[PDB]
């Protein structure tokens, strides 16, 4: 009758590999509406 | 191509049950990136 969830152990003396990392993973969808989220688009200065 | 753009107008008037002979050009307020089909719709009046 083993439970699905096992609490990690992160003591400060462990190694590295054993230390915990925090993760982001970055996702997307494209092709389907209009993009809403995008890179910055530089401005150089204005010659007249 | 799925953005959903209103354009608008205000004048001001003094006429009791019709709309007004004259010519206005309305204004783009804002176009907004939304994305969905729009096949109906519906108005939200003070009760
Ligand atoms: C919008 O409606 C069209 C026609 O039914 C359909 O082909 C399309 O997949 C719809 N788009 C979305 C985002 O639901």
């Amino acid at each position: 009758c083993y439970f699905p969830l096992q609490s990690y152990g992160f003591q400060p003396t462990y190694g590295v590999g054993y230390q915990p990392y925090r993760v982001v993973v970055l996702s997307f969808e494209l092709l389907h509406a209009p993009a809403t989220v995008c890179g910055p688009k530089k401005s150089t200065n204005l010659v007249k | 191509d799925g953005y959903f753009k209103i354009y608008s107008k205000h004048t001001p008037i003094n006429l009791v049950r019709d709309l007004p002979q004259g010519f206005s050009a309305l204004e783009p307020l804002v176009d907004l990136p939304i994305g969905i089909n729009i096949t109906r719709f519906q108005t939200l009046l003070a009760l």
